[PDB]
């Protein structure tokens, strides 16, 4: 995995070169929006199970049909699957957000993942709009501030489905 | 970095971050201009950094650049300094990136087979390293080379 | 003969795991002959699906 | 697998350039650390076979011989057909691929059952490695005064 | 179903079912139509067992109707009376293949976390079970009826 | 504690600390004076602390003091009480630690099953705690008082 | 392993007690000396193989009888096993005077290590020469307050070894 | 393990000398007897199933108890253990021969096998007699050269386990 | 030895030595007359071996023995003679066994650890065991060149 | 064969041949000419080998020709007689290659499953076996006849 | 693997025929190539190192940017992995030399070997100039027979990559 003073660091090693003032201004950038991150990655770890809850319970009232019979989520087992996915989803998202790339993202979850789902037969897009909705409840949490922080992580899972 | 290490060790545990790994991100954000402005020092003196610790290099060890030496010529010696430098650059990164990992992962690994290959001793860079912690220490105030102390002092155990 | 290229995804039905064990479920790993009857036996049953068997050398 | 660090030059640079390239798993380059001559040079050859099995079991499942049944299978398996075989019989087992499944490197365990598997389990973590590395060179005790 | 265990036990050590298998099954699917008689008069009693369950439940537990409970509301009830009726349908499943792996595979595996994720208090679970099985004990005969609570009580334990 | 986690890692890795584990230790053991008044403070205001939290507690669920309330009595409340002052000490062991490994490993692991076996629910515990962390957070000042509430919510995830 | 602080709340724990004024008085005497600790193993990471180098070289320098033909450190091997077992040692003396406590000694090194030596062969004396040479050839470098702490988890050793 | 190379060359180790008379005149008497030992190691290994049958049949027909109902070889799983065992020592005691040391017994066989035995309720002296119609089968089969040679580790193995 | 050798490999395998591992050992006990006349001739030759030897190491190295060499002074070049001699007597050890594994498990394993430890330059050393090979090649005649050859070529390149 | 057993050997290790290895493949490539010619001999004669053999065979051990032998008949016998001349081609291999790794993947892998499917008696080819090599063996000299008796022994115990 | 023994074997197996004049005459063939082959595989085993530093050397001269700042040989890490897949270049051709197949580098070289430095954007072009670097060294030390003998090898190392 990458942060963003790592891929700072990477880009100016492939290029044999010395920090100059846009390096410094991007590292400046990441520095100050440190304290922001770790506020929002308290307050998501705090509120994990709350957040699952409210998202999950939107998504299955917007698509009441995966709970019930022949839905991808009826079994105890394949709807406690799917709320350890939003599970896994949101961590990453975290994970992530401290990071200040995606690259966490692509290595750790998105390898490989459309075609698990292919096969097992997970809907991609209800699995998505699952995604989108743990963006909600976690942006009516962290504040204003965050909220885009969170989503632009949120977004890259679901762009990585879709 | 200091956030990819704490990351990864609540990955491995398949957790949140605890209180204990958002107080060291914080702490490294935190300072994070601090060490900004030590790279940014080092860099701009980049050039005299380079050209002392070569020269204290070579009083150390002259035979180095006698005949019969690894650096003995203008484009080994070119070559010898050129390496100082890349060193340099790793450090300044360490600096930035708050703990030995680009260090690690740009000139350790695999440094002494590339060494051997090369047939230049370890013990000279070893010395030249202490060489350039030298100089490099010399810019900087007593709490900056302080913990720029460590990561030449890291590298040098590398080499060594 | 010589190595298979097997790829296969193993689904879990006694559990639901709490680590992240993607790589646990889809996989594509070089299994050498004297031992690919025996891994094939054993993820049919695991009740995991082999999705590809190809011979890479032999 | 070998109870401590091993220098560069005894380490396997094939196995650790297909685990780095992705074509192999962790697994599969416990397999081939367990297949090495350094694996039977430092934990078959200076062993009976009976404790060759318990240091199978305690360097691929981090644990000590469950049973008796465990010895009985391995001691013919050893018999039978020779190390190899003891090997992917341990790392084919169902407790492997439920603890470590592939990617894990195994670990040291204390596991609460079966009876006695826990002392047992104590006892062989806790113990270094007890004999010579060598059969050549034998040291002796003696003091030389001057 | 019996039939499914003893093939997958067989196939563990990779040899055809012993005359223990064999006579297991044979006894499984000589008593198959006094399980389907069972299953049956589990089956036409619908209403009757689902709703007195849910009566016994609320009465012994005002809390889950009560304001601020898990099941106040009228389609709160609604899910909680839904849930009763998914157990009582895998009931007869696990009457009818003989074990319990119908229950297990369909309502057992995750079900913890489920309610978890649900905030449904596990005791209320068990309650309703229990309640369940008064209920359709009540309907049957004492040979049948010790059979069935077997499964009753397998779900309140994987419940409990 | 910080020191722990650090020589931990450092051990399994079978290295010397890295110069960003020291640096971090040497943040830790610079900010010991304000954690440790921290302690300080809600040490001194252990009764006052209780006794609100489980004020705060009981007024916002009736039914655990209530008549079948796995609280309910007075040696019950009591005990419910004496838990809260368990968790108030691990707190204030955490907060000098400087990691939740106190809390974790004196009334975490583990903690699932020993509430279900007393028929503890646990979402009691999380508005206790939640309410602990009000009153806790009310008697310090801002910084510390979120420095405690990291805590607090760490113990409260774990609970949940 | 267990750190002083871990140590002091092992002894409230075990009590039941909150924190007294002894507890914050041994906390603040832990916090004072934490610089200290810090820089001295920084130290002893920076100069580790030269520290090795001083010791090994008294060890064999008043004991040439381990490195003659028949000795217990005369082979390569057998001579870089011993130079391995002083790292070990230095490793761990740093790991427990960073701790300030013993209990990582007992339970990772000296556990067992008295009877592995005796089936190894591996003279115990000698062993005892080598770390106590190592305490003095570290204590120089770290300075007298830092050597006299660093001393008493070279002691440990010793005296476990014994 | 060691064979008589291996011996000669350790005992003039231990010392740092370089090889004497006596040294090469053990070699000597090692080479000269090479041809022997392979000759008897190619019979033994085309004749062991041969040697394990006639050796366990002598062995049951002097002491028939052990096959018989309440005997240690009473069920088909203890017979083919004890003619496991059986094959252990036949192929151990080549492998002693053909190196011309016993180091390979006490470091394979012999070690911890009382224990293993009085664990197990193996009967010890049984299994020495087994051993011993072992050493009058082979002696046949090899030859009278071979067969003083066989029956030193054939001894060695008796005389550790009695 | 290659007999060890034969019997550890069959002994992975759990079975007796094929007719390969058999001929193998056949031809080597059939060349033992020619292994043991090489080892007397270069025990013999022993201190020519290592006077010239040395000699060729020291007039290509002078700073070794002069004043601030690693083997400067009377007792350090006896202890560079010493080493070679150590060297020498593997080599013959080797011989005898048909193999280098006496010289790899007493003089290699760890050799690099062994010598840098005591900071002698592993260049010097390959140089030497190059010496000592030219010296001890040119004593023996032509087929046992070779082989004694192979042997050193072995040392010098595990020394490198 | 040799040279491969030899390289796999060496390749596990990732090494190259030590000078044991090439010391044992140089011999087996000096013995070339007396393989090929035992060998040659061995297979220009083969028809009396399969002959005779089989008649010593059968006149040791008659139930196979008996009736309610496997080898009743015509056509039972003659597929003996082409089983031997399958292990007579082994031989003439293995002799070639150096070692017994053509018998082993061609005819002995296996062997032991298939003769049971063909409800052969393995006493009887192990007797087949030791008849063949008495024939093969009365018909070389007395070095070739040992070197073909320790192929036709290894086939013999890995038949039995 | 298979050298140039079993390849005739495997012919004259799956034809179902014995040995035959022209196999005979290959046998001879390759055991009178044997001395030959021996003595280069020695001098390349003493000399490999030599031959890795000074064909990279050659290399590294020749394309100066492979080792410099964005090539793919730039790390320690990067010209450790290009200098080893050196290393097992040269072994390689040493085995299949030694074996008179090349078969060995189909099955534990080429196989997928493209396809890796494809996806990993290792340079073709300049890891056959290695090869024909070490082609050259090699052929120098091993005279004209053995470079005859190993320039095949070397060849199809090259060809295999193309
Ligand atoms: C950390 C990266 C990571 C991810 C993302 C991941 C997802 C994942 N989900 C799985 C199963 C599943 N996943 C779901 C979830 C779906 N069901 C509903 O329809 C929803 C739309 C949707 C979730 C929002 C379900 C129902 C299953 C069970 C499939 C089955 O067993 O039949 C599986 C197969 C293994 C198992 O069954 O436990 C994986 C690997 N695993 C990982 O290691
Ligand atoms: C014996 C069988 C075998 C082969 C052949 C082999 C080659 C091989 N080289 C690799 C990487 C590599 N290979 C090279 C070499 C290239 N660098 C360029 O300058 C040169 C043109 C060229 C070499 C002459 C480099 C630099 C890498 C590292 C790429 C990376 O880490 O991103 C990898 C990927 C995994 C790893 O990094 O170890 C393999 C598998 N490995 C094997 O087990
Ligand atoms: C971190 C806790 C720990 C310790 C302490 C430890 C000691 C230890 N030292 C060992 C070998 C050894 N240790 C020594 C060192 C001795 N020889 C000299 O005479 C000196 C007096 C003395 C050292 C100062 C030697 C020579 C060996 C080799 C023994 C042999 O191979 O026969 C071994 C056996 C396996 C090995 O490492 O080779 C252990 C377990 N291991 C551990 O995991
Ligand atoms: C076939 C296996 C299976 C089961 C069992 C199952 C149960 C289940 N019950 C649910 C809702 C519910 N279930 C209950 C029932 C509880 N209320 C009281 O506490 C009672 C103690 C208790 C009932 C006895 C309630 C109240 C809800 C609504 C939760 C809400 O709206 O927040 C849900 C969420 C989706 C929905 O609204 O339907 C599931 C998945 N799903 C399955 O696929
Ligand atoms: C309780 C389990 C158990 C079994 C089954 C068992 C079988 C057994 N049969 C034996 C002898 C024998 N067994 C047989 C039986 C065979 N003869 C014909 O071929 C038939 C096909 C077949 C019988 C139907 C014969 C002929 C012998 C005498 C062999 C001899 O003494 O040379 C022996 C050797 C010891 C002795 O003779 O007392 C054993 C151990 N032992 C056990 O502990
Ligand atoms: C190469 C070194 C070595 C040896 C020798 C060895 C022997 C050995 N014999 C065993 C059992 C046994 N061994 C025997 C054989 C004995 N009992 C009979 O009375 C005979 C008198 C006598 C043989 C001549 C028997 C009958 C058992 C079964 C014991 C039981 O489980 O009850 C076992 C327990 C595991 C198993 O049952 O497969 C071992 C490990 N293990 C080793 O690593
Ligand atoms: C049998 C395996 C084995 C070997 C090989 C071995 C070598 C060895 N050489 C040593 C010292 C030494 N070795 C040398 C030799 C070097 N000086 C120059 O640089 C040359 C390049 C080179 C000689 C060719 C010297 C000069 C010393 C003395 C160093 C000192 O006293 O400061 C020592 C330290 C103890 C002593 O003084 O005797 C060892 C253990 N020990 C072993 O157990
Ligand atoms: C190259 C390796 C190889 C071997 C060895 C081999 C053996 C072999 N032997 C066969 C038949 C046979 N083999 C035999 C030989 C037996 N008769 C006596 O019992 C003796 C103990 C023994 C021979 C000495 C007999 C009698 C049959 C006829 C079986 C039948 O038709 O019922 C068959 C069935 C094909 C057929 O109908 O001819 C095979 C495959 N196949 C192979 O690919
Ligand atoms: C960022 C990681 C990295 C490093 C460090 C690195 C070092 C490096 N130094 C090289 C040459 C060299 N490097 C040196 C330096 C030595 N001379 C003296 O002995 C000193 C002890 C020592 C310098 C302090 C010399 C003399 C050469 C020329 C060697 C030759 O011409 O063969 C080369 C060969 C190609 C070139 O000329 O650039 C590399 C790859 N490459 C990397 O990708």
């Amino acid at each position: 995995m990458q942060d963003a003073i790592t891929s700072v660091i990477n880009t100016y090693d492939v290029q044999g070169k010395y920090f100059d003032t846009s390096a410094f201004d991007k590292l400046k950038a990441y520095y100050a929006t440190g304290e922001l991150r770790v506020r929002a990655a308290g307050t998501i770890s705090a509120n994990a199970a709350t957040i699952i809850k409210e998202a999950s319970a939107k998504l299955f009232s917007n698509q009441p049909d995966l709970v019930r019979p022949g839905g991808n989520a009826y079994t105890t087992r394949r709807y406690a699957a799917c709320v350890r996915d939003m599970d896994y989803f949101l961590r990453y998202a975290t994970y992530a957000m401290l990071a200040g790339d995606t690259s966490i993202l692509d290595e750790r979850v998105l390898n490989g993942l459309k075609e698990t789902y292919n096969s097992l037969g997970v809907p991609i897009s209800s699995t998505v709009q699952g995604i989108q909705a743990m963006k909600e409840v976690t942006g009516s949490l962290v504040g204003s501030g965050a909220a885009k922080e969170m989503g632009v992580y949120f977004d890259y899972l679901s762009s990585g489905l879709s | 970095s200091v956030v990819t290490k704490a990351i990864v060790s609540a990955d491995a545990e398949a957790r949140y971050l605890s209180p204990g790994e958002l107080d060291r991100i914080r702490g490294f954000v935190s300072s994070g201009e601090r060490r900004l402005r030590v790279a940014q020092t080092l860099t701009e003196s980049r050039e005299r950094i380079i050209k002392q610790a070569g020269d204290q290099l070579f009083q150390k060890r002259p035979d180095l650049v006698s005949p019969g030496g690894n650096a003995y010529g203008a484009e080994r010696t070119a070559s010898c300094l050129r390496d100082l430098d890349y060193y340099l650059r790793l450090v300044t990164f360490g600096i930035v990136a708050g703990d030995v990992t680009p260090i690690e992962e740009i000139g350790v690994i695999g440094v002494k087979e590339m060494y051997r290959n090369l047939e230049v001793p370890l013990p000279g860079m070893v010395e030249a390293v202490k060489a350039m912690k030298s100089v490099a220490t010399g810019l900087l105030s007593g709490d900056d080379s302080a913990e720029v102390g460590y990561y030449f002092d890291y590298l040098a155990g590398a080499l060594a | 003969t010589r190595l298979f290229k097997v790829t296969a995804l193993i689904p879990s039905y006694k559990k639901v795991r709490g680590g992240r064990e993607l790589q646990n479920t889809y996989f594509t790993k070089l299994v050498e002959y004297d031992r690919w009857f025996a891994e094939q036996q054993r993820i049919q049953k695991q009740g995991g699906k082999i999705l590809s068997v190809k011979m890479v050398a032999g | 697998v070998f109870e401590r660090d091993v220098p560069d030059y005894q380490r396997l640079s094939y196995p650790e350039s297909r685990l780095k390239n992705g074509e192999i798993s962790m697994r599969e380059f416990i397999r081939q650390l367990a297949e090495s001559d350094l694996y039977r040079k430092q934990f078959y050859e200076p062993y009976p076979n009976t404790k060759v099995i318990e240091l199978l079991t305690k360097h691929f499942l981090g644990r000590a011989p469950q049973d008796q049944a465990e010895i009985q299978r391995y001691n013919r398996i050893l018999a039978g057909k020779g190390l190899k075989v003891a090997i992917e019989e341990v790392l084919n087992s169902d407790e492997y691929t439920q603890l470590f499944g592939e990617d894990v490197v195994p670990f040291k365990r204390y596991p609460t059952l079966p009876t006695g598997t826990y002392l047992a389990s104590v006892a062989t973590n806790d113990e270094m490695i007890q004999q010579s590395g060598s059969s050549y060179s034998p040291s002796y005790a003696g003091y030389s005064y001057p």
